[PDB]
């Protein structure tokens, strides 16, 4: 009281827990446009001829 | 709960993205009619060491 | 020459894909690897390649598997030289250009899917796996391998499984 909702704490702990969701997010979405450009390197193979 | 979700979501997209990227590599082998692509896999060397 | 190559196709030997004692297409042996089209149902005509398990390819709709090194001993011959000019099927002859093959209207239908195009040479230049209607003629959809060693597949807009 006080009693607000910053939530509360606690920083580092907080950034560190924070920081472990999202990731595997964007490394499927890397792994996604890498399978995009490695299927237009297999489409330009087969134009190739 | 939720942010475990969120990552067996994203291990399954990427198991599915795995999948598709090995048919990727096998689309090019097919077979193809030679028996003979050395330098495919010396290349793109996708795994599962082919062969002897 | 329709006739040798004919010879050369009977001395080659072909499997028909039974379903019901009804032929849905054809499988055969080209580099020491069986082929068989996936769209087509029923088993290949011919038990010990039957043993064998095959791998699908969606990509292409076919499936594939090895062949006994013994049985490795007699297979068909494939080339990458792919002029453009006539080639020879089991069906007559075959008009290749644009890296496309056409032959007059009436030839090839559903089941006839296998069905390779040898040249001069009775090399393996393409698969027939189907085809469509092109007014006086009829446009193949077939599979072609370049020097690159890469499976191109040539299918016309809307083309019919045959």
């Amino acid at each position: 009281h006080a009693q607000t909702f910053t939530a509360a704490v606690s920083k580092t702990a907080w950034t560190w827990l924070t920081s472990l969701l999202g990731g595997s997010a964007v490394i499927i979405i890397i792994g996604l446009v890498l399978a995009t450009i490695v299927a237009m390197y297999v489409l330009t193979n087969q134009k190739h001829n | 709960s939720i942010c475990a979700a969120i990552a067996t979501v994203s291990v399954a997209a990427s198991t599915w993205l795995f999948c598709r990227s090995r048919v990727a590599c096998l689309t090019p082998y097919r077979l193809t009619p030679n028996a003979r692509i050395p330098f495919c896999l010396a290349v793109l060397c996708c795994a599962r060491t082919a062969r002897a | 020459k329709r006739q040798r190559m004919v010879m050369k196709l009977e001395s080659d030997k072909t499997f028909p894909i039974m379903l019901e004692g009804k032929i849905n297409g054809y499988a055969c042996v080209v580099g020491g690897k069986l082929f068989r089209p996936m769209h087509v149902e029923g088993k290949i005509d011919n038990d010990v390649l039957a043993a064998l398990k095959t791998k699908k390819a969606s990509k292409y709709d076919l499936e594939y598997a090895d062949v006994p090194q013994n049985m490795r001993a007699d297979t068909f011959k494939y080339t990458h030289e792919k002029p453009q000019g006539y080639y020879s099927w089991h069906h007559g002859a075959v008009q290749y250009e644009n890296g496309r093959f056409t032959v007059p209207k009436g030839v090839g239908a559903k089941g006839d899917s296998g069905r390779p195009i040898l040249d001069n040479q009775g090399r393996v230049v393409a698969i027939v796996l189907g085809g469509v209607n092109e007014g006086s003629r009829t446009a193949l959809s077939v599979v072609m391998w370049n020097e690159k060693g890469v499976t191109v597949k040539y299918t016309p807009e809307n083309c019919e499984q045959w």
